[PDB]
RNA sequence: AUUCUAUGAUUAGUGUGAACGAAAAUAGAGCAGCCUAUUAAAAUAAGUAAAAUGGCUUUAAAGCUGUUUGAAUAUUGUGGG
RNA sequence: CAGUCGCGUAAGCGGGGCAUAGGAUCACAAGAUACAAAAAGGAAAGAUCUUGGAUUUUUGGAAAAGCUACGCUAGGGAUAA
């Protein structure tokens, strides 16, 4: 699930934020930071508001009208196989299990 | 390997049997594993052998 | 002998069973299980 | 049809186990059919088949058997498997 | 991961217990599975899954008392005269 936070922060008194200036910060950023953003233009994070959004049977229409690409995308987890390096079978039955112990193949085949 | 015919020939006294076990006099059962029960016995044969199925000659397309 | 071990019997006629253990001093017992033949929550009875 | 050899088969199967272990079929050796039997025999088989029980053999069937009991009469579907 | 339930405002937690002290197979029994069914239709007896009864306590799982100065054989001399 996706957290978009709403942020509500005040400026200083007699402090306006150029209108040109604002759209410019945007350009080319594409991780856009709070941390960095507050500092520059001097703002106070004062209210706030949480809301999540996952996949859900609206998304892929809500994309469509809006253009927005990544929809057929799917992610899976990914998997950690085992480190340990293979090794060869131990046991009793575990050594005939070849064609070599066809005669002993009533105790090793077959087993529970 | 001929064995017992020289020391020199690496296959002498014992004929690669050892020293005087029961490898060395006798012969051990294949079966035994020394007294410990088989895990056939301890879990068990698994399913049946099913006598009546057929014997289809698989062929394929390509 | 102090404990027995009971089946709990499901309701949904479906034929399965949890087992449980309780002394025989006790009350029959009865909850509330997953079937997973009909694969939802039923009640489950204690079978004498 | 029977007998002999191999394969089928360390198989099916049996047995707690260890082990034991068929048949169909295939190939080879031989080949032969009959009751009027090529050496003189049946008016087509009743205490029998079978059942209970005690054993044998065995896979529970079929087969052998002591004791006690006890059937039917042909494809116009009687009897065995 | 799928199934579907509880608690919680929510985040989330839950496949018994703060941790460390309760044995299988075979046989047998009760449910489910729909696999195979020895001519065929069924069945019996088998197969898979779940579960139960065990000082199976020699707890990797024999139903089990002694004597021999009359002792026998194969061995070792773990020191036994
Ligand atoms: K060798
Ligand atoms: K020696
Ligand atoms: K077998
Ligand atoms: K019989
Ligand atoms: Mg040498
Ligand atoms: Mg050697
Ligand atoms: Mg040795
Ligand atoms: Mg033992
Ligand atoms: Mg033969
Ligand atoms: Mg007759
Ligand atoms: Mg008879
Ligand atoms: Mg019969
Ligand atoms: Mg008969
Ligand atoms: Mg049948
Ligand atoms: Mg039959
Ligand atoms: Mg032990
Ligand atoms: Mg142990
Ligand atoms: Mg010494």
């Amino acid at each position: 699930y996706h957290r978009l936070n709403v942020f509500v922060l005040e400026q200083k008194p007699g402090a306006k934020i150029d209108g040109e200036a604002l759209k410019k910060h945007l350009e080319n950023r594409e991780n856009f930071s709070l941390k960095g953003f507050r500092e520059k233009f001097d703002l106070e994070p004062v209210g706030f508001n949480l809301f999540r959004s996952e996949w859900d049977e609206g998304t892929a229409e809500v994309m469509e009208r809006h253009g927005i690409p990544g929809a057929e995308v799917e992610f899976k987890r990914q998997k950690f196989a085992s480190l340990k390096p293979p090794r060869k079978a131990r046991g009793w039955e575990a050594k005939r299990q070849k064609p070599k112990y066809k005669s002993l193949w009533k105790y090793v085949k077959r087993i529970a | 390997i001929r064995k017992g015919r020289g020391p020199s020939s690496g296959y002498g006294k014992t004929a690669g049997r050892g020293t005087k076990g029961q490898k060395a006099h006798g012969h051990v059962k294949p079966w035994f594993q020394g007294g410990q029960t088989p895990l056939i016995v301890s879990h068990g044969r698994k399913g049946f052998v099913n006598q009546f199925a057929a014997d289809m000659s698989e062929l394929n397309l390509e | 002998s102090r404990i027995i071990n009971v089946r709990l019997i499901s309701m949904a006629m479906t034929g399965y069973f949890y087992t449980f253990t309780r002394p025989r001093t006790s009350l029959p017992m009865s909850m509330l299980k997953y079937d997973p033949i009909v694969r939802r929550k039923v009640l489950f009875l204690e079978q004498k």
